[PDB]
RNA sequence: CGCGGGGUUGAGCAGCCUGGUAGCUCGUCGGGCUCAUAACCCGAAGAUCGUCGGUUCAAAUCCGGCCCCCGCAACCA
RNA sequence: CGGCCGCAAGGUUAAAACUCAAAUGAAUUGACGGGGGCCCGCACAAGCGGUGGAGCAUGUGGUUUAAUUCGAUGCAACGCG
RNA sequence: UUGAGCCUUGAUGUGUAGGAUAGGUGGGAGGCUUUGAAGUGUGGACGCCAGUCUGCAUGGAGCCGACCUUGAAAUACCACC
RNA sequence: AAAAUGACA
C-alpha cells in the first residue's frame, strides 16, 4: 500500500495540485482522469518516485517493484525489442550495463576482480541466466513472433511498439502504473486483448487513458485530478459522471442557498434599520449576514481550446491524382496500385488495422518517403500541412513556447495574431515562457494544430490527431475540421470520428484496399 | 451453461417494435433480441426486415445453450409478424410447432380513445 | 410517355467496327453537337488501349464495359408522406447506358492531357476493377446493400 | 389456434389459423367504442349491402357487349 | 446628495465569474416561393461594450474618476 | 320582470321597447372541394442544356433633374408600340 | 450454504532451439521394475486441446537413468518449500 | 406533416 503524504508540486509560478493525499493499495483499478496540462503524469512520476515533489513525501512502499509504462511509445527506438523488456527491470538492467564493462576494457585491477566476481554473483541472484529467457516468451504471450526480437525497435508499428512497452512492465509486478496505454490507436481488437489481459491477472493498477468504454470496461475506481487535488469516486466511469456533475450542482445550489438568503436579510437591514423599534432587531441580523462565509466554487481545468482553421489559397480543379505507389520496406508491397483522386473533397480517412502501413501511406503522399516506382503529384497551389503520427524532430533545440509559435507566420507582429493564437488554446503569460521540449502530450497536439492554424495550408495530411487529445479538445478538433472548408486526409482509429465526418472512407489491407463506400456507417453496414 | 435442449421463442410483435425473447419451458429467460436494439431506430424497426435482424440476433447468445427444438409463440399486431418465424428457421433452429397467443378480452377493460 | 409507347431509336452501327454499343457510347460523351471529334477520341483511345489489353475490342471494351455495369440502382418512393429511398433493379436497357455514362463522368475528370489518354487509361483501368469509372458500380452496389431495410 | 402437423411441413402456411381472429377482433378492440358508433355504421353496413341485390337485379341491360 | 442595482446591436438578454472569439431571441434590408399579404427558405447590415484615465503585449472583463437611470433610507417619547 | 318547483346548477309559464324587408323549404344550371372515378398536354418522371453568381447590350421599377415625352405593367407588361 | 486462518493427504505446473506440458534449489550417476511389469483393451478429471493422470483385471516381468538440441536439467528418488 | 387571410360599388 503506497500512500501520498500532503504533496504539493510547483511548476512554473502557480502550484499544480495544492496538499493531496490519498491511499492507494488492493485488487482495484484507480484509473484516474483530468485535463492535459494538469498533474496526472506528473503525479504518476511522483509515485513511482523518479521525481520528488516539492513538498510532501511519497512514503513508498519497501521493496514492492513499482512497474510503469510511459506515455511516450518512441522513446525506444535504439534498443532493439528483446533489449527494452530486459531492460524493463531496473537492477537486472543496470547490473548487465555494468557488467558489460569487462569486455570493453582489457585492463583489470584488484579492486576490479573483487567486482567483477561479486557483481556476477548479484547477476546470478537477479536471475541473469534467464533474464533474456523470460522476455522472449513474454514477448510471444502478447503477440510478437520470434521475427523481429532482435530487429531494432525503429521498424515497428507503433500499435506493436505499445505491444512491446506493455510487456516491458510485466516482470513480476505489482503496482503496475501505466501512462496513456492507447494514443498510437491500437485498431479495437488489440484494445479488447489489453482489456482482458488487464482485468485478467490480479494486482494493483493505475490507469490515465482518457478512452471512456475502455475506462468503463476495465477500472472500479475514478481518481479523478481537476480542480486542486486528487478526489477518488469509486466508479467505472459512469458513476463517476453523475457524482462529480451531480456534486458540483449540489455545490452551485448550497451557494445560491446562502447567496439568496443573504439577500432578504439585507433587504431587512436596508429598510429598517434607522427606525428606533426595529433597529436592534436589524442589528440582529446585520451581523448574522457575515457569518454566513459561503463556500467558493473553483474553476475547471478542462476547457475547450478555440481552434480554426483557415485557406492561405483556394484551389479548384484537384488536388492528389495519384497513380501507383507499390510501397515496400521488407516484405512484398503494403499495398499496390493505390489509384485516386481527391476533387478538393474532405477526409478520405484512411483506416486499417495496426501494421498495415496507413502512416507510411500517408508518407509516401507527403514526399518525405518515395515510393519504389510511381507518381504522385499535387496541385501548382497546393500548401501542405503536416501533423505527424510521432513528432519528436519538432519539439527540440529548447526554444521557448513563445519563440517556437514565433518561428513560424508569415507577416504577423511578435506581441499579437502569435500572443493570441497561443492564448485562444489555453495558455498564458506564466506558460508562453516555458521551454517547448516540455510540455506534455496534448499540450504538444495542440501546439502542432497552432502551428497548422498559423501556416493556413491548403492540404492537411494530419495522421492521427486525436492522439493526446483532452477529449474536450477532441470534440474541439472536430467541429473545426467539419468547418475548415480545405482538403485534409487522417488515419485516426476513433469510430466516431470518422463516423461523425468522414465522407469518403478508404480501408487498406494486406490483400484488398476497398475505397469510398460513404459515410463509413453504409461501410460498416455493408460489411 | 446447462445445455437447454429443448427450449421456448415468445415472438411479442407490437406495432412499433418487435421483440423476441427465447426461454426454457419453465419460462426462464435465457437471451433476448429485439428489432429496435439492433440499429433500426424510429420508424425502421416497424419493418418486417427490423424482425428478421432480432431473430437473427436472438439466435446468437443462446447458441452456446445448443438449443434444438423451438416452440414459437408468436403475440400481437404488426409487420414483423411473420417475417421473424421464418428467421428463426434460417439459423438452423427446428420449429417443432407454432402457437398464437394474443390476448381478447371478453369484453373486458374499457379501450383508450386517443386518436383523431 | 403519357400514353403511347417509344419503340427505340435506331442508331446506326459504329463505321470502323460493325458494333452498335460502340456507337451509342461515341454519343454519350459527344458534345456540343460535334461527332467528328467524339469518333476521333473514341478511335483514338481503342487503339492504344488494345495494344495494352493485347485484343482488339471485345476484351478491350466489352469487357471493360460489362465489368463496369450495375445490376441495383436507388430511387425515392414517396407514397404517403413517406421519405426513404429505394433499391430496385435495373432493366438490361439501361445498365449499358448506365455503365457509359458513368465511364465518360468518371474520365471528364483525371485532367492530364487530351481525351484521348484521358480516356483510353480510364478504360484500361476499369478493365481490370480498378479505375475510378469501375469504382461507381461498388459505390451504387453499396447504397443498394446498406439500406434494404425497405423492399 | 395452433398447427403441429408433427413431422410434414417445414412451412407455415397457417393463414386458416390467420385469417380466423388476427384481424378482425385485435386491431378493432383498441378504440371507437363509442356505444352508438358500430349501432350506426351497422346500419349503413347492409344499407349498402342490400343495394347490390339491385345491382344484381340490374342484370337486365344491354350495353351492347 | 446617504446606501445599494444597472448602462453591451432598433427591443428584451448572456458573456464580466477571475483577461486572448461581439454573441441569443424578436426586429431591419435585399432576393425566392404566392394572384397578393402574412408564414416559410437564402443572403446580408450595424455597437466608442455610457464616458474619461490606469496597469497589462492584449480589457466588455481588473482598478480609479465622472455622467444617466431605477429603487431604499432619512427614527421614538 | 313576476309565480311555482329545486340543496345548487337551473327547469317551467312567458313578454315589450327597438330594428330589417326580408328570414326560411325543396329543387335546377354553374362554380368550387385540402370529395371520388376516367383521360390528356415537356405537367411530372428519365435525360440534355441553361437562368439565378460574374462582366457588357437592352427594357422596366424607383431615385434625380428644367425635362429625364406618352403608352404597356400577374400568367397574357418588362430585346414590349 | 457461503468466507477467512491452521493441520494432513492427494492432484498442480514447456518452449523460442525438442525423443519430451523440465519449479527451483545439485545429491548424485546408478537406482527404479515382480509387496507383477514392458505394452495390450476399459474409461474418470484437468487440459498455452498436444497430452498428464489414476480404479481396473489379464497379459507376467521390460523399462528408466547416461549421451542430448539447450538458459536450466530431466517424476534415477528423496528430503526443503 | 404545414396551408391563415382578401373593405365597398
Ligand atoms: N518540467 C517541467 N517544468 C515546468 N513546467 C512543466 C514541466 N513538465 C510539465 N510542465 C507543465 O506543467 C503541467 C504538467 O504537465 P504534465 O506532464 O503533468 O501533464 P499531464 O496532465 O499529464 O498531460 P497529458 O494529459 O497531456 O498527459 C503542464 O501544463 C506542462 O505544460
Ligand atoms: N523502417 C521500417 N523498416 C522496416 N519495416 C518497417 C519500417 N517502418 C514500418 N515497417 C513495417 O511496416 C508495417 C506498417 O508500418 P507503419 O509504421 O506504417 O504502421 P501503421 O500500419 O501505420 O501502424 P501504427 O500507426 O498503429 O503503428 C509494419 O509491419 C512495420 O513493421
Ligand atoms: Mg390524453
Ligand atoms: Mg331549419
Ligand atoms: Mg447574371
Ligand atoms: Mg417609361
Ligand atoms: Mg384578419
Ligand atoms: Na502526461
Ligand atoms: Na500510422
Amino acid at each position: 500500500m503506497l500512500v501520498s503524504s500532503n504533496v504539493t508540486m510547483q511548476f512554473g509560478s502557480k502550484p499544480l495540485f495544492e496538499n493531496i493525499s490519498v491511499k492507494f493499495g488492493g485488487g482495484n483499478r484507480y484509473g484516474l482522469i483530468g485535463a492535459n496540462g494538469s498533474g496526472k503524469s506528473t503525479f504518476m512520476k511522483i509515485l513511482g518516485g523518479d521525481l520528488e515533489p516539492t513538498l510532501g513525501n511519497v512514503s513508498l512502499d519497501p521493496n514492492e517493484r513499482i512497474g510503469k509504462l510511459r506515455q511516450d511509445q518512441f522513446a525506444f527506438e535504439e534498443f532493439t525489442v528483446l533489449d527494452t523488456v530486459i531492460m524493463g527491470h531496473k537492477e537486472l538492467w543496470e547490473v548487465k550495463q555494468e557488467r558489460d564493462r569487462i569486455y570493453a576494457l582489457p585492463e583489470m585491477s584488484e579492486e576490479d576482480g573483487y567486482k567483477v566476481a561479486d557483481l556476477e554473483v548479484k547477476y546470478g541472484e537477479m536471475d541473469g541466466y534467464s533474464a533474456e529467457a523470460r522476455a522472449g516468451e513474454l514477448l510471444l504471450g502478447v503477440g510478437i513472433p520470434v521475427e523481429q526480437h532482435y530487429g531494432p525497435m525503429s521498424e515497428v508499428a507503433p500499435g506493436w511498439k505499445l505491444r512491446v512497452l506493455l510487456a516491458q512492465a510485466l516482470f513480476a509486478d505489482p503496482d503496475i502504473l501505466l501512462l496513456d496505454q492507447p494514443t498510437n490507436n491500437l485498431d479495437i481488437d488489440t484494445i479488447r486483448w489489453l482489456e482482458q489481459v488487464l482485468n485478467e491477472r490480479d494486482s494493483t493498477m493505475i490507469i490515465i487513458s482518457h478512452d471512456r468504454h475502455f475506462l468503463n470496461m476495465v477500472c472500479t475506481h475514478m481518481a479523478d485530478l481537476d480542480y486542486g487535488e486528487l478526489r477518488v469516486y469509486p466508479g467505472n466511469y459512469d458513476e463517476y459522471m453523475t457524482a462529480a456533475t451531480q456534486a458540483r450542482e449540489r455545490l452551485l445550489a448550497d451557494n445560491a442557498k446562502k447567496k439568496a438568503q443573504i439577500a432578504e436579510l439585507q433587504s431587512f437591514v436596508s429598510r429598517f434599520s434607522a427606525n428606533a423599534s426595529k433597529s436592534r432587531q436589524a442589528t440582529s441580523r446585520a451581523r448574522q449576514i457575515d457569518k454566513i462565509k459561503l463556500e467558493e466554487v473553483k474553476a475547471s481545468s478542462r476547457q475547450n481550446p478555440f481552434i480554426r482553421f483557415e485557406q492561405d489559397k483556394k484551389l479548384f480543379r484537384n488536388a492528389l491524382e495519384v497513380e501507383g505507389l507499390t510501397k515496400g520496406f521488407d516484405n512484398g508491397p503494403l499495398f499496390k496500385n493505390l489509384n485516386l483522386l481527391l476533387e478538393v473533397g474532405e477526409k478520405l480517412a484512411v483506416l486499417g488495422t495496426n501494421g498495415v502501413g496507413k502512416s507510411t501511406l500517408l508518407k509516401t503522399l507527403v514526399g518525405d518517403l518515395q515510393p519504389d516506382s510511381g507518381t504522385v503529384k499535387w496541385s501548382e497551389n497546393a500548401r501542405i500541412g503536416y501533423y505527424a503520427q510521432d513528432h519528436e524532430y519538432e519539439f527540440e533545440n529548447d526554444l521557448t513556447v513563445f519563440e517556437w509559435m514565433s518561428q513560424w507566420k508569415q507577416e504577423g507582429d511578435d506581441e499579437q495574431a502569435v500572443r493570441s493564437i497561443l492564448g485562444r488554446l489555453l495558455f498564458s503569460q506564466d506558460d508562453i515562457k516555458k521551454p517547448a521540449k516540455v510540455l506534455s502530450g496534448g499540450e504538444k497536439g495542440r501546439m502542432l494544430f497552432g502551428k497548422l492554424m498559423m501556416q493556413k495550408p491548403n492540404i492537411l495530411i494530419m495522421d492521427q490527431p486525436t492522439n493526446h487529445l483532452d477529449m474536450e479538445s477532441i470534440e474541439s478538433l472536430n467541429m473545426a475540421l467539419e468547418l475548415y472548408q480545405g482538403t485534409l486526409i487522417f488515419v485516426s482509429h476513433d469510430r466516431e470520428f470518422v463516423s461523425s465526418l468522414a465522407t469518403r472512407i478508404l480501408e487498406i489491407t494486406p490483400e484488398r484496399v476497398i475505397d469510398f463506400s460513404g459515410n463509413y456507417e453504409d461501410y460498416l453496414r455493408s460489411k | 451453461r446447462k445445455q437447454v435442449s429443448d427450449g421456448v421463442a415468445h415472438i411479442h410483435a407490437s406495432f412499433n417494435n418487435t421483440i423476441v425473447t427465447i426461454t426454457d419451458r419453465q419460462g426462464n429467460a435465457l437471451g433476448w433480441a429485439t428489432a429496435g436494439g439492433s440499429g433500426f431506430r424510429g420508424s425502421r424497426k416497424s419493418t418486417p426486415f427490423a424482425a428478421q435482424v432480432a431473430a437473427e440476433r436472438c439466435a446468437d447468445a443462446v447458441k452456446e445453450y445448443g438449443i434444438k427444438n423451438l416452440e414459437v409463440m408468436v403475440k400481437g399486431p404488426g409487420p414483423g409478424r411473420e417475417s421473424t418465424i421464418r428467421a428463426l428457421n434460417a439459423a438452423g433452429f427446428r420449429i417443432t410447432n407454432i402457437t398464437d397467443v394474443t390476448p381478447i378480452p371478453h369484453n373486458g377493460c374499457r379501450p383508450p380513445k386517443k386518436r383523431r | 410517355p403519357r400514353r403511347r409507347v417509344i419503340g427505340q431509336r435506331k442508331i446506326l452501327p459504329d463505321p470502323k467496327f460493325g458494333s452498335e454499343l460502340l456507337a451509342k457510347f461515341v454519343n454519350i460523351l459527344m458534345v456540343d453537337g460535334k461527332k467528328s471529334t467524339a469518333e476521333s477520341i473514341v478511335y483514338s483511345a481503342l487503339e492504344t488501349l488494345a495494344q495494352r489489353s493485347g485484343k482488339s475490342e471485345l476484351e478491350a471494351f466489352e469487357v471493360a464495359l460489362e465489368n463496369v455495369r450495375p445490376t441495383v440502382e436507388v430511387k425515392s418512393r414517396r407514397v404517403g408522406g413517406s421519405t426513404y429511398q429505394v433499391p430496385v433493379e435495373v432493366r438490361p436497357v439501361r445498365r449499358n447506358a448506365l455503365a457509359m455514362r458513368w465511364i465518360v463522368e468518371a474520365a471528364r475528370k483525371r485532367g492530364d492531357k487530351s481525351m484521348a489518354l484521358r480516356l483510353a487509361n480510364e478504360l484500361s483501368d476499369a478493365a481490370e476493377n480498378k479505375g475510378t469509372a469501375v469504382k461507381k458500380r461498388e459505390d451504387v452496389h453499396r447504397m443498394a446493400e446498406a439500406n434494404k431495410a425497405f423492399a | 389456434i395452433k398447427v403441429r402437423e408433427n413431422e410434414p411441413f417445414d412451412v407455415a402456411l397457417r393463414r386458416f389459423k390467420r385469417s380466423c381472429e388476427k384481424a378482425g377482433v385485435l386491431a378493432e378492440v383498441r378504440r371507437r367504442e363509442f356505444y352508438e358508433k358500430p349501432t350506426t355504421e351497422r346500419k349503413r353496413a347492409k344499407a349498402s349491402a342490400v343495394k347490390r341485390h339491385a345491382k344484381k337485379l340490374a342484370r337486365e341491360n344491354a350495353r351492347r357487349t
